[PDB]
């Protein structure tokens, strides 16, 4: 089951093209009104720029360090090869596409359930002939506007279902007590915590498996402060020790 | 799937004639009666992954001939030259298995171990998907 | 262990972006509201370079020898390319940082202990998918100003030492009962300090300027954590609260 | 440490599946008899690949090799792998819990050139994992 | 014992910056007003430039060979590349001379007792990091005025103190006379010499070891003239060889 | 120098636990008593000179065990994970003479010529000035 | 195939030239006594050079090896070859005819590291052929 929050191995990034009338960023998810472009041998997608505009007055009072704002952005540019496969589907729509010259959409399905979708133009098809290796049919496409990329159909949440469930029990020296975080908010979280001791003298804590491990080298009443975001929630377990 | 490819090649080559000890597999150490031993094999089977979108492998797919210890090079090559070529220029069934077929070389070799066989191995260069 | 005074290899480097308001270049050493990006392949950090300014005249006693000076210094362009993983936060800031053409300031933490702390924008946001590799983002900001290199922060005093105690007094409806903080160790100190409430829901926490209010908007018990600066020190506090 | 694991992992993944065969955590030097058909689970290369500059990551190679007497064709290992290999490696997900990821890299036959007794077929992987 | 005359191994090489505040180029060899820039991994002197000016007049009778003279010269661009230790003196100095720009002295010392002398304001300032590397803070300084160079501070002697010391033996075939050349301008000259008989028909010479040696293949007088410089000092020795 | 460094790790190391057969530089002697046997020694040990100023080394450190003939690669393991990796993990004694210390490799090894020993190596890479 | 005309080209053009020594299609493993004074033709490499966007075009290396006894010093086989096989391999019109081109590439003395029975002096060309 793919994560889009753990690193992704780069095999199985299909990619689509429309044919349909509709606006492609609506629900990029499904290909019913997407073609397959078939056997794609390598793609590379295109880098999103933006050129340097000054800010730089007569009257500032600096001169040395260089002031500058994000210019105009820019949508990169698509390549991507693929086999030559002239006579079916979806090469000569594509060659259309190019020798009609206008801009549609496409997409690119990463094996992560998230799809970077752009639109444009195609703005040079080129094919490279040697013996002995598949005869490849080259691509570029130059994107316009603006794509709508994966990270703008992410979604986060907070909503605070958060607790911790503790021990509270005479810890004995050589033994280390397991306390729980819960991070629910009713079953999907986006964020972090951080749990440590109220001492720092007598006792030590660790953090593994979303659960906290103490070890009360010392006796005494220990306490294990966890706090999440900024302050969001926080929980203190007061844990009790004897010189066991 | 390898299974398939040898199958292929192993069934086109003994349907041309049966006249040959033939080898699925490279034999570790012949007998002195078998020969003409005609094996067949791969080598190197490494998922290339050149294609995106899929698993593509590439393998040296090698046809070799053994004759007996000392016999003159050209006899070796003769014997390719009727039963080996001709089915080898086309094996429709195999041909369905793989996406290209490349040839790649054609080498003599000699038992150094012992002396007891003799081989030629047409060496072709294939792909495929698992 | 932590030396900046010898040779490191550099290994361990993490970096971070100010996910806050208020001044970044006063206390990079704490990591209060920095967000770490994740899986750093790999940094090239900004080089600060300088423009030579041409200074001769036509007077000067003889002119075989040149004679320039330093002018615009302009300290700019650090890239660097991370594992793609558009399903948690961070990275979703990374591209909001590129939607808007927005100044904003990232931290660069090296293992000798020494912090970097810049300010610019993204100019480059880049993505390189291939087979038998994981796919990465790549991206590029060029820095504006001054930045602030660890040789400006040279003093470092490691604090260790500080209490905390509590009014512990019966809250009132309608007033708010304060609370005691120290942060001195010999006075010298480069951290700061966050408070926070465990329940949240019979009372709140209000941290500023050294001092610290409890306001009880119920009654009963309410235990007030505070970690300070990273989280190395911790502490727990208790507050009673009456409704009558 | 995380070799040990995966090494498990990977092994009694393989024996929860059809049994018949013995199972060395390694390659072994000699095999004896009636330790034919065999599986061997080992790792080679296993360096440090640098490849992030947060954490260790280093970078192994995974090997399943299935062990067979004698001069069988390697149909018969063919046979063996597509059986009892290939439809466990397919998945496993102890396996991907315990790593970053990993690809497949090569599927060899080897015999021995010492006394000519057994004929495997090696299956090797490549994983990258944080050691 | 390091001699500036042969070739020498190019380690040990070590690189200072002036801090006080004379001339440096008077004593560059004492050390005393200079700090020592430590642990240089690499560095790599400027080259010393000269654009071509014109010197072609339309009234030349030539147009077919250019004739150009040396333009104005410019003291080429220093570059160091040394290991990170932000907090150790001699970094946050150079940073402090970077960030106010002003131009100071640097001299490079050989493993030859000869140093290199600049003057000039740092113009690059630079740092790489990559895992299992030690991170390398890179500088670059672009130099101005004119180098005193190693050249500059060499002296050479013609003091006029050579003698020939000779045998003037009857010389027997099958042996070979030695006379020795004594070049004591009063200990230190900077000249050679060159031996050759005045037959070249009955005996043969050979100079090796600054000492000539002379087989009397053949009997007579022969006479060996050493000259040296263009003409300073010259020697004629006598020989006498028998038949035998 | 040399000495010095084999010398601090072999001292953390028999400090860390006596049950084992320490070793200093390869053994190529491996009776059937000695056994688990951890071996520490050099390998290329050439002077890289890459700073100027000054004479830097560079050389592979090894920590080999050694244990007998067919025991299961996880034993290697589970002697090291316990026995050395703990140890390693810092040693302030090895750390002051040297200046950087990177993992390399760690590899498992036969006795290939007879068949005594097994062993596991972890390989770091380290410099250090002479 | 092709190569069998061109070993039996070589071959026969060098027995039109003085006999006197055996002829072996390809190096054989052994050689008798009066099996000494030999020549020896074979083929190595033979490779699919592409090189061309039309057929095949192989590419492969033609040796023929002059055997002789013991301990004869180089001097013997340079004797041999400048006298029997450099004025032979000067123009072949079948060779020729058979291939498209050949070029010199190199020339060896060897010897026996197993027994030390017998001195070869070999010679070496580049044959590019359309096989």
């Amino acid at each position: 089951v793919p994560n889009p929050t753990m690193p992704v191995k780069g095999a199985g990034t299909t990619l689509w093209v429309y044919k349909g009338s509709g606006d492609p960023y609506a629900n990029p998810l499904s290909d019913v009104d997407w073609s397959r472009l078939a056997k794609v041998k390598d793609l590379t997608p295109g880098e999103l720029t933006a050129e340097s505009y000054d800010d730089s007055y007569l009257d500032d009072e600096d001169a040395d360090w260089t002031a500058t704002g994000q210019g105009q952005k820019s949508a990169g540019d698509t390549s991507f090869t693929l086999a030559w496969m002239p006579g079916e589907q979806g090469q000569q729509a594509l060659l259309a596409w190019f020798n009609e010259g206008d801009t549609r959409a496409y997409k690119i399905r990463f094996p992560n359930g998230t799809v970077d979708v752009f639109r444009g133009w195609v703005s040079s098809i080129g094919k490279a002939v040697t013996a002995k290796e598949v005869i490849t049919r080259t691509v570029k496409v130059t994107n316009v506007g603006r794509p709508s990329m994966a990270e703008d159909r992410s979604t986060v949440t907070a909503a605070t279902g958060m607790t911790v469930t503790p021990a509270s029990t005479s810890v004995v020296k050589g033994q280390s007590t397991t306390l729980t975080v819960a991070f629910q908010p009713e079953g999907v979280t986006d964020k972090s915590f951080r749990a440590v001791s109220a001492d720092k003298t007598k006792a030590t804590v660790s953090v593994s498996g979303m659960t906290i491990t103490v070890n009360g080298v010392a006796a005494g009443k220990v306490n294990i402060p966890v706090v999440s975001g900024n302050g969001e929630f926080a929980a203190v377990a007061e844990i009790t020790v004897t010189a066991s | 799937k390898h299974t398939e490819l040898r199958a292929a090649v192993l069934d086109a080559l003994e349907k041309h004639d049966t006249g040959a000890t033939f080898f699925d597999g490279r034999p570790a150490v012949f007998d002195e009666a078998d020969f003409p031993a005609v094996a067949v094999y791969l080598t190197g089977a490494e998922y290339t992954g050149e294609e995106l979108d899929s698993d593509t492998w590439q393998a040296e797919l090698h046809i070799e001939v053994f004759l007996p210890a000392q016999v003159p090079d050209s006899e070796l090559d003769a014997w390719m030259e009727s039963r080996i070529y001709p089915v080898m220029s086309d094996i429709p069934a195999l041909s369905d298995l793989i996406t290209s077929m490349v040839a790649s070389g054609y080498d003599y070799r000699r038992d150094d171990d012992a002396g007891l066989w003799s081989s030629a191995d047409l060496t072709y260069v294939i792909t495929y998907e698992m």
